[PDB]
RNA sequence: AAUCGAGAG
DNA sequence: ATACGCCTCTCTGCTTATCGGTAG
DNA sequence: CTACCGATAAGCAGATCTCTCGATTGCGTAT
């Protein structure tokens, strides 16, 4: 499940990308808050995970 | 990874309930630590985080082609007069409360839309994990490649720093006691590796090893015979020594080169 | 025999580039810097800090 | 000691240990005027006795040629005079430890 | 490896020895004879290649041992070569001697008694007796009288060995060191030099035919000439027969067995066998058994094994030649002899050059004639070969890999475990009574089930697999796991369990690439219960240099109870605090909880009861064991009215105190932190930490006090209560920074990055002022006006020739980038942090840059204030041929944006043409990394070959493996980096003196040790250094040596280093202060006692890391001296005498001006004739004589005297002498090729004329300027045979050859600015014999210089020694990279061992007692050729000769034995 | 098993 | 169809040719 | 005078961390 981005370039829709979604939409929260993602790594919701966020096959 | 080259492993995919929720009742579906920006220095995030969040509320998409934007028109002052006439935070920020205690954080967090790619390297094809299983040919050492149950590399360089360690039971334990140990026979006459052979057993003798380069022909209870009968006596002072298997594999191709390998046994 | 300038003095080059970081040495507040990314496209940063007074040099990444 | 201003011809250098049990030293007044060992990265070379040498070695065990070996053609053995099979006494100025004492022999 | 099955017998040493062909029919189990590898059927034949002699093949048992293909070992086969063929590896051996070697007497060509002297002194090199070795050529006083010199020469010889045997100084084996080698070596190198060097025998002097080499397999030989002919009558190109050189050699061997006997062994031969001339011969091939030659079955793919191709390929030409040879016997009856036997001898003989080709293809692809097909040395020589792929590292078992995802919830010495390994890894585990509770239950558990059991191994050995049985099955064998044995064979073992690898067990991270120790330690496990990714806490970041962006690590499983206790105390983490290469701590809290620390920290931070009691439990769980009292101890707190309030500092005191020992006092720290005091307010004294009897008074905790940071609180904590203790603050910290801020969030956002109205008009208002510094600095590098117009012609026209000259390109793109700086500079320190609209510490980005949790100053400031100017390697943007630096721009543009200054800032987005230059500079960045990438190490592969086997001790000594020493005392304290931190801190170890005190307990530290007579020497040596110092280091004398050198510091109290010493005494002197100075230094002394480096300490493994690992953070090469990598393949990897760029270091009395260094500079430099003609004007006239008149125009002479120090009369002599002779010679030579203002003489200038005329081959003319000294001219003559010349070009290239003055190997002397306050010269050139002549200017007592071969030449071995060690510590200062000067001072007498100056490469390595190093080194051939000549018998001490063999190394743990105590 | 290409750190 | 015979851009050292200096 | 040497000039041999996937691997004669 793709999605068009809410913010893009002009030319997103002129190379009818829209025709193959790269990525999903996501609320993202900058915060120190889990102590799990400090170098690089990232937090999931898992209630998102399992309500079909970034699936693929 | 982000459209802005954040990229970053999933570490945990942390509860929703443990998750901070914000004062409007949305957790985050991406928690993105505030460390990764001073470094990398990807505003556009920023702004994208903005400029995403405003155009879901009010249902419009902006553009974001490069040099729309001017040092007078900033994309800060657009995208947060837009985020102020929804009645959201002018600088994107957002009341959030801690969701594993109950209490609300210390400062406003900065909250967004932005658009997420997910990347190829899932990590069931990283991991591997081997015990004992299918080893090489002539060296008798574990097979190359994830896909086949192999073992991986000791190097020259992980030697090197177990050797630095002083760590020397740990080194011999990995290099030797758990890739090709073998307990071979050696002449403790000649000084041979594989000259040697396991006599072949008779109807009542019990076989022994006996050494081939140390044996003289019968025709030329100390006699053994062979799988083609030709029987011969020769010395038995051969024992049994620990050595890798690759030692073997050397010395054969040494004797390939008309050069011979003289091991000399310490008891005698 | 020209006539551009064609020698550059050691005195007459200012390198340039004042930060206000401490020395580690004596502790005057000129530290001139310059960043040089290493050890990968991703790896952190890393500063020549470099003293004008006791010209102390100090290369740390954070 | 020998010392010549110029060079040295063959049909001189063929006598130099033509003599025993003595010993001739042949340096050159050119590429003298200065002592090698007032050079302040020279340590002070001391020449060792039998008599401590012998002790050196019974104390760490040690064979003739497993110590840190000086050149018989280098100029501090030149300087000194040293044979073969006499050690030397350095006493090298540490940056870290300060004074150490390190011995070499000549082989 | 079972350790249930010991082994008695063990490889001591081994020794390289020839296979003879009667030895190999001897061992052999089978001859091959027909390449019939595989017939119809699918089966092999019997005696072909795959036959069932050499091993068992697929399913049929071995003809020769009768048993499986599983369980034959594989027996040896050969194949009978019909002629002998020279083995390709002794080959150039064999042709040496037979260069030198006469046919007739069959003696060698030298002088016997010269021969006899050899003979003699190699016999006295094969015992430890090198110095009678040159006492023999002493021995001097014709039959008779050789014969009398002769039995002098060997008498002697054999009385002084027999002296040596007698007085212990040699034995019967003789003693080989690597002085005695490399003797030895250079002794048999000049006597083959001296063999081979004869044009005519001396035992019967009859001449014997040359030899030309065409390449291997083929020697021909050359007929003599008359001269020779007459000679060897009056004494009264042709192939050569492989066995008629064997006889040749057969009989040169056996005659001069002799010395052949001492020239091919370098130990008394205790077998006295003779040396066989068959040994280069294979007259029999061994073929390997089909065990090692099997086939790769993939699929149908069952291709034939290269080895049987090979040896099929030889079996066919031998069959072939024994096909033919019948054939010349039936046709030699029928006597043709000149039209059928002469054709059969020609396929004869082209078919032995076949057969010899075959086998030397066989042995060795590189020389095959006519993708290759590889052969035995390709199977061994490089990295892809044998040794550097299955024996320097092979593919283990119980190793598992995957990527590695953070935990900040296990404890800083764990790893998570996913289940997923936690089935698989398995740990032999024999039961006991102790054992048969849990060992039974992983049992009953079984393979699935965690914690559980996969295998059960019984008491004879039979395996049990638990992976298909019941759970009936699993309790009935659990029942049975521990029955007695009615079997009393094996009545002495007990079961073995393959238990799962539980949470007591230990691991061995690893993360290639490998560079140093601590990227490898040892790991608790912590078994976790959800993912698939090995879980590994922050702390583990500085030492692994990884991150958590998909690194994926190493992880391995030890089997073995020694190799546990190995990993838990000598690898385990917690002994890695600090690194060996410097000191410096490696391990710390990186980003989040240093930000967490800082606000927790803070005096704004206060906290209830309820939120202090559980911040505290949150991160101690005495449940756990980190707290040391059983029960949570906490503080008043700070406010009481109107309610309670305990603080952050507080928080900080109470973790110390639940995790610091009682019975202990607490740290008393005074330190700093990044966070200056002006970013707090006023008068405040927040920089300022502050720890008293374990509470933080004072100061934010930083990331100097966790992290990479020395003197902060963690490593204080450290070197008061040792590591373990330290292990546990960091742990408890990242759990309190953690659960601090989950409850208190840290965040970032567009509001942080912003400024004020005034803060950005200020940022506007100095922006405007550069609108004209590009400008200025144009006007100024052209020399212009000032306030010209950026379109005045001339200074456009200045600026394209600055354009095309790239070094004034260069001065423009420096200058200017100077004044953009400084704008940029004025631009950041006004609007930050005063022009912020959120400041700290509420501004996170300023937050994390002041406290260094992540980013810099120089970001922040990129962010908010500036990009700046963009530089690509040290000049600006790339300008076009155009003068145009982009399209936007106007050609030769003298603004500051055109040439890459970017005025914009991240945070409002930069200009499309500024957007350009910042991704021609990103680009750049990748590129260098790039390179990086490409060209890295193998310095410290070079450097760790050699020294991998050099270990401290239990004499102190630092020494190599065999055991020839390389330093008396490890950097001459053998105090270890690892605990000298410290030392020095005498305030804190006067503050914790009590703890310090507990620590090292001087109770049970006294009864053992000796604390007089230590003291007392150091106390008189003290003295007499006290009394002398004041006098130079040649005119001290050493009564009294230093005290390290007389006591062994770990036994003798106050026996300690000679700057120590004088560094406390001043401290004690210059402060006094209730503990009494006694107690204070005997402190001291057991802390120094204490603070020594182990016997077996690896310090060539360590040197070698922390010389190489550090040396990849400085081979970027941005900014003529050569550095980094370069400069240390010079130093240590090639030790070239031709340094690329050689200097002199030449101090100066400090009474010469300088002014009149500078004139000394001109009267020293060269200058060639170039450097002072203007032009020269050649006018040709052919009109027969083809005059060609030149005109050289010099500069004025009140320009190039002053410039240069050159006089008109010294310029003349120049001309007249040198350049005229030169020009001749090109014209001549040019002419060889080419065939296939007024002269008012005053009769001086006349003389001179006719002088020139008389001694020049062309000229006719010649006039100088004496009067001006302006000009020169001469007229060159020529002839009209000659076609034409340039004459320019060939007088510009004399002129450049030409030299005026010029002291031998200086170009230049450049007096520079003082370092360090010395007045230095240094000369582009190293020649010491030329500025000695100077006193008057320099000070020739400080003269060194960069070259280490010229220093080792004019000032010995240990000058040369130390110039190394500056020279290799000069590359890493000028990166500002900190390694311990006893590791360089270990790699430089490494080096310097041999009084010569050698290098970590091959050649640097050719004398060493072990030839598995060198083997595995590379080049295997030829130190595996070179070790079989000599028969060099190793004793398998290096640690790659033990790998080799597979024998538990020497150094570390293996540096002693363990004995039992039986008591009965 | 060799190469070629793609990538991960 | 199928078995024999076959084909343009580095950088250290160690080692050798070549047409002349070099002591007795 | 004569070997006898030798400072050039010229030829030649070897290196330049770990990991995972896929795709493809050659052609002329003669019974
Ligand atoms: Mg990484
Ligand atoms: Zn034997
Ligand atoms: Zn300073
Ligand atoms: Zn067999
Ligand atoms: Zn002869």
């Amino acid at each position: 499940t793709g999605q068009t981005p809410i913010v893009k370039a002009n030319l997103y829709d002129d190379y009818g990308m829209d025709n193959f979604p790269n990525g999903f939409n996501a609320v993202v929260a900058v915060i120190s808050y889990t102590g799990y993602d400090m170098d690089d790594a990232m937090i999931i919701n898992k209630s998102a995970d399992e309500r079909g966020f970034g699936y693929g096959t | 990874s982000s459209r802005h080259g954040q990229k970053g492993v999933c570490s945990r995919k942390w509860p929703t309930i443990d998750m901070p929720f914000s004062e409007t009742g949305i957790q985050p579906d991406i928690i993105i630590n505030p460390h990764a920006f001073p470094s990398r220095m990807t505003i556009g995030m920023f702004v994208e985080s903005l400029a995403g969040k405003a155009g879901a509320l009010h249902g419009i998409a902006q553009d974001s082609t490069p040099w729309i934007f001017n040092e007078d028109d900033t994309p800060a002052d657009y995208f947060g007069e837009q985020l102020a006439k929804a009645g959201y935070n002018y600088h994107g920020n957002e009341p959030m409360y801690s969701g594993a205690t109950g209490e609300e954080l210390r400062a406003d967090i900065y909250v967004g839309v932005v658009y997420y790619q997910r990347l190829r390297h899932m990590v069931n094809d990283k991991f591997q994990v081997r015990s004992t299983g299918p080893v090489n040919s002539l060296t008798m050492q574990p097979v190359k490649g994830r896909k086949r149950h192999g073992g991986i590399r000791v190097g020259e360089m992980e030697r090197d720093a177990l050797i630095g360690h002083g760590t020397s039971f740990l080194l011999q334990d990995r290099l030797l006691n758990s890739s090709d140990y073998t307990q071979a026979s050696v002449c403790r006459e000649c000084g041979s590796i594989l000259t040697t052979q396991q006599s072949v057993p008779r109807i009542g003798s019990i076989s022994t090893v006996c050494c081939r380069r140390c044996s003289m022909r019968f025709e030329d209870s100390q006699i053994w015979e062979d799988g083609q009968g030709n029987k011969f006596v020769g010395g038995n002072e051969t024992t049994t020594v620990a050595i890798p298997f690759v030692l073997k594999y050397l010395d054969s191709e040494l004797s390939a080169m008309g050069i011979r390998l003289r091991y000399n046994v310490e008891p005698k | 025999k020209s006539v551009v300038k064609t020698s550059l003095k050691k005195n007459e080059l200012k390198d340039g580039a004042t930060i206000k970081e401490k020395c580690p040495q004596c502790g005057n507040e000129e530290m001139n810097y310059h960043t040089l990314q290493l050890r990968s496209a991703d790896e952190g940063a890393t500063v020549f800090y470099t003293c004008t007074s006791c010209g102390y040099k100090f290369r740390t990444n954070n | 000691i020998f010392v010549y201003q110029n060079n040295i011809t063959p049909s001189a250098m063929k006598l130099v240990p033509s003599i025993p049990p003595a010993t001739i030293e042949t340096f050159n007044e050119a590429a003298l005027v200065v002592n090698i060992t007032h050079h302040e990265l020279v340590p002070k070379h001391i020449r060792l006795s039998s008599d401590e040498k012998r002790e050196l070695l019974k104390r760490y065990r040690l064979k003739e040629s497993q110590l840190p070996r000086i050149q018989r053609a280098d100029p501090v053995a030149l300087y000194l005079g040293l044979k073969r099979g006499e050690v030397v006494k350095i006493i090298r100025k540490s940056e870290t430890s300060g004074r150490y004492a390190s011995y070499r022999i000549c082989m | 490896m079972d350790i249930s099955k010991p082994v008695g017998s063990e490889i001591t040493s081994v020794d390289f020895g020839i296979l003879t062909a009667k030895e190999i029919r001897n061992l052999s189990a089978k001859q091959i004879t027909n390449p019939t590898v595989l017939d119809n059927l699918g089966h092999p034949v019997s005696g072909g290649l795959y036959d069932l002699a050499l091993g068992a093949f697929l399913r049929n048992l071995c003809s020769t041992c009768g048993l499986d293909e599983k369980f034959c070992p594989g027996h040896q086969g050969h194949i009978e070569l019909p002629v002998p063929c020279y083995n390709p590896l002794f080959f150039n051996q064999l042709y040496i001697y037979l260069r030198a070697s006469c046919l007739f007497c069959h003696h060698f060509r030298l002088k016997s008694v010269e021969v006899h002297r050899y003979a003699c002194k190699l016999r006295l090199l094969q015992y430890g007796l090198i110095d009678e070795s040159y006492k023999l050529d002493e021995i001097t006083l014709s039959s008779t009288l050789l014969n009398e010199l002769k039995s002098k020469r060997s008498e002697y010889v054999d009385m002084a060995i027999a002296k040596a045997l007698s007085d212990g100084r040699t034995t019967e084996r003789g003693s080989f060191t690597a002085t005695v080698n490399d003797e030895r070596k250079k002794l048999v190198h000049e006597f083959h030099k001296k063999l081979l060097s004869r044009g005519k025998c001396d035992n019967c002097g009859m001449f014997s035919p040359k030899f030309r080499k065409d390449g291997f397999t083929k020697i021909f030989e050359t007929a003599l000439n008359e001269k020779q002919i007459t000679n060897n009558r009056v004494k009264g190109s042709t192939y050569i027969l492989s066995t008629e050189v064997k006889n040749i050699l057969d009989t040169v061997f056996r005659k001069e067995q002799c010395v052949l006997q001492y020239v091919f062994h370098s130990r008394p031969n205790l077998s006295r066998k003779l040396v066989k001339a068959d040994s280069f011969f294979m007259d029999v091939l061994v073929v390997p058994p089909t065990r090692f030659r099997l086939p790769s079955k993939l699929g149908e793919e069952v291709h034939e094994n290269s080895q049987n191709q090979l040896l099929s390929k030889v079996l066919t030409t031998s069959l072939l030649i024994r096909d033919l040879n019948d054939d010349l016997s039936k046709l030699q009856k029928d006597k043709v002899s000149l039209e059928d036997r002469r054709v059969i001898f020609s396929r004869l003989m082209n078919a032995f050059v076949t057969i010899q080709n075959d086998v030397n293809a066989f042995i060795d692809s590189t020389k095959a004639q006519g993708v290759p097909i590889p052969g035995v040395k390709q199977a061994l020589e490089k990295k892809e070969g044998l040794f550097r792929k299955h024996m320097m590292g092979k593919r283990v078992n119980y190793a598992a890999r995957s990527v590695i995802s953070p935990d900040p919830n296990i404890e800083t010495n764990e790893i998570g475990v996913p289940p997923v390994f936690a089935v698989k890894l398995t740990y032999p585990e024999p039961v006991t009574a102790y054992n048969i509770a849990e060992l039974r239950q992983a049992v009953i558990n079984g393979p699935d089930k965690w914690p559980g059991a996969t295998q059960i191994q019984n008491e004879d050995g039979s395996l049990v697999s638990l992976i298909g049985m019941s759970v009936e099955q699993r309790k009935a064998l659990a029942n049975q796991l521990l029955t007695p044995s009615s079997n009393v064979s094996t009545h002495t073992l007990n079961k073995k369990v393959y238990r799962h690898i539980k949470n007591r067990d230990v691991v061995l991270m690893n993360r290639q690439p490998t560079l140093h120790k601590a990227s490898m330690m040892g790991h608790k496990v912590r078994v976790l219960p959800n993912e698939k990714t090995l879980r590994l806490h922050y702390a583990n970041t500085g030492a692994y240099n990884a991150d958590f962006d998909g690194d994926e690590m190493n992880m391995h499983f030890p089997q073995n109870e020694n190799a546990r206790a190995e990993a838990l105390n000598l690898a385990n983490t917690d002994s890695q605090y600090l690194t060996p290469t410097s000191g410096s701590p490696v391990r710390g809290l990186i980003q989040d909880h240093i930000s967490a620390g800082v606000w927790l920290t803070s005096k704004d931070s206060f906290f209830t009861r309820e939120q202090y009691q559980q911040y505290i439990y949150g991160c101690i769980r005495p449940e756990d064991g980190h707290t040391t009292r059983s029960k949570i101890v906490t503080l008043p707190p700070t406010i009481f009215k109107p309610y309670p309030l305990w603080t952050g500092k507080q928080i900080i005191t109470t973790v110390l105190l639940n995790v610091t020992p009682p019975d202990m006092p607490g740290i008393n720290l005074i330190s700093k932190n990044k966070i200056k005091n002006e970013y707090w307010g006023k008068g405040s004294l927040e920089n300022e930490v502050l720890f008293k009897d374990g509470a933080l008074l004072c100061g934010i905790l930083d990331k100097s006090q966790y992290g990479a940071s020395k003197y902060g609180i963690v490593h204080s904590l450290h070197e008061v209560y040792g590591p373990e203790v330290a292990a546990k603050v960091l742990s408890v910290l990242g759990r309190l920074f953690t659960n601090y801020i989950t409850a208190t969030a840290f965040t970032c956002g567009m509001d942080d990055l912003r400024l004020t109205a005034e803060g950005n008009k200020w940022r506007t208002d100095i922006l405007k002022t550069s609108v004209d510094t590009g400008r200025e600095a144009a006007a100024e590098v052209t020399n212009l006006d000032k306030d010209t117009p950026a379109d005045d012609p001339e200074l456009l026209k200045r600026l394209q020739e600055i354009l095309r000259d790239n070094n004034k390109s260069g001065i423009l793109d420096a200058v200017t980038s100077s004044k953009v700086n400084a704008i940029t500079s004025q631009v950041v320190s006004k609007c930050v942090p005063d022009g912020t609209m959120k400041k700290f510490p509420c501004n996170s980005m300023q937050a994390m840059a002041l406290s260094g949790a992540k980013g810099s100053n120089v970001n922040v400031s990129q962010i908010m204030c500036l990009l700046g100017q963009q530089a690509l390697e040290g000049r600006r943007v790339p300008v076009m041929v155009s003068g145009k630096t982009l399209p936007s721009f106007k050609p030769y543009e003298t603004d500051a944006m055109a040439g890459g200054y970017v005025k914009g800032r991240f945070y409002s987005g930069i200009k499309p043409q500024e957007y350009y230059f910042h991704c021609m500079a990103g680009r750049e960045g990748l590129i260098d990394t790039a390179v990086k990438t490409s060209r890295s190490g193998y310095l410290q592969r070079c450097l760790t070959k050699q020294l991998e086997g050099v270990h401290v001790s239990y004499d102190n000594s630092i020494r190599d493996a065999d055991g020839t020493l390389v330093q008396f005392m490890y950097g001459g304290d053998a105090i270890d980096i690892t605990k000298e931190s410290h030392m020095t801190q005498f305030e804190f170890c006067l503050d914790n003196y009590y703890a310090l005190l507990k620590k090292y307990n001087p109770s049970a530290l006294i009864e053992h040790l000796d604390v007089e007579s230590a003291l007392k020497y150091s106390k008189k040596t003290l003295k007499y250094r006290k009394k002398h110092s004041k006098e130079p280091h040649y005119k001290q004398s050493v009564k009294y040596d230093p005290v390290l050198a007389k006591y062994n510091p770990a036994k003798y109290l106050g026996s300690v280093s000679e700057n120590f010493q004088d560094k406390l005494e001043s401290f004690l002197d210059k402060n006094s202060k209730g503990v009494n100075e006694k107690k204070f230094r005997a402190l001291m002394q057991l802390k120094y006692m204490r603070s020594l480096i182990n016997p077996g300490e690896a310090v060539g493994i360590i040197a070698s890391q922390s010389v190489g690992e550090p040396s990849t953070q400085m081979t970027l090469n941005t900014f003529n001296v050569t550095l980094g990598i370069p400069r240390l393949r010079e130093i240590v990897m090639t030790a070239s005498a031709a340094i690329k760029t050689p200097q002199m270091t030449l101090p100066i009395w400090n009474d010469v001006s300088d002014e009149q260094a500078d004139t000394f500079c001109k009267s020293i430099s060269k200058v060639l004739l170039s450097e002072v003609i203007d032009k020269v004007i050649v006018t040709e006239t052919t009109g027969a004589a083809r005059s060609y008149v030149i005109h050289m125009r010099f500069f004025d002479n009140n320009e190039y005297s002053e410039e240069y120090d050159v006089s008109k009369e010294e310029l003349q002599n120049v001309i007249s002498n040198q350049f005229i002779h030169l020009l001749e010679a090109a014209i001549v030579k040019e002419i060889k090729k080419q065939k296939r203002a007024n002269n008012n003489m005053n009769k001086v200038q006349r003389d001179r004329q006719s002088a020139i005329i008389s001694h020049h081959r062309f000229i006719t003319k010649y006039n100088f300027d004496d009067e001006s000294g302006k000009w020169c001219e001469f007229k060159l003559e020529l002839a009209a045979d000659t076609e034409k010349l340039l004459m320019v070009n060939i007088v510009e290239e004399i002129c450049r050859k030409s030299i005026i003055r010029q002291i031998p190997h200086i170009d230049r002397c450049v007096h520079p600015e003082p370092e360090n306050g010395k007045r230095v010269l240094v000369t582009e050139g190293v020649n010491f014999q030329a500025m000695w002549d100077q006193e008057a200017f320099i000070d020739v007592d400080g003269i060194t210089s960069n070259d280490v071969a010229a220093v080792l030449k004019t000032y010995g071995v240990e000058a040369a020694r130390n110039t190394i060690v500056n020279e290799i510590n000069n590359v890493f200062s000028r990166y500002a990279i900190s390694v311990s000067f006893r590791h360089l001072d270990l790699i430089a007498d490494m080096m310097t061992r041999q009084g010569t100056y050698l290098a970590f490469n091959r050649q640097g390595m050719e004398t060493s007692t072990s030839s598995f190093m060198k083997m595995s080194y590379e080049t295997t051939c030829q130190f595996l050729t070179k070790a079989v000549l000599d028969n060099e018998r190793e004793q398998l001490d290096s640690p790659s000769a033990r790998i080799v063999v597979g024998k538990l190394n020497n150094v570390g743990t293996g540096s002693f034995d363990v004995l039992a105590k039986v008591p009965n």
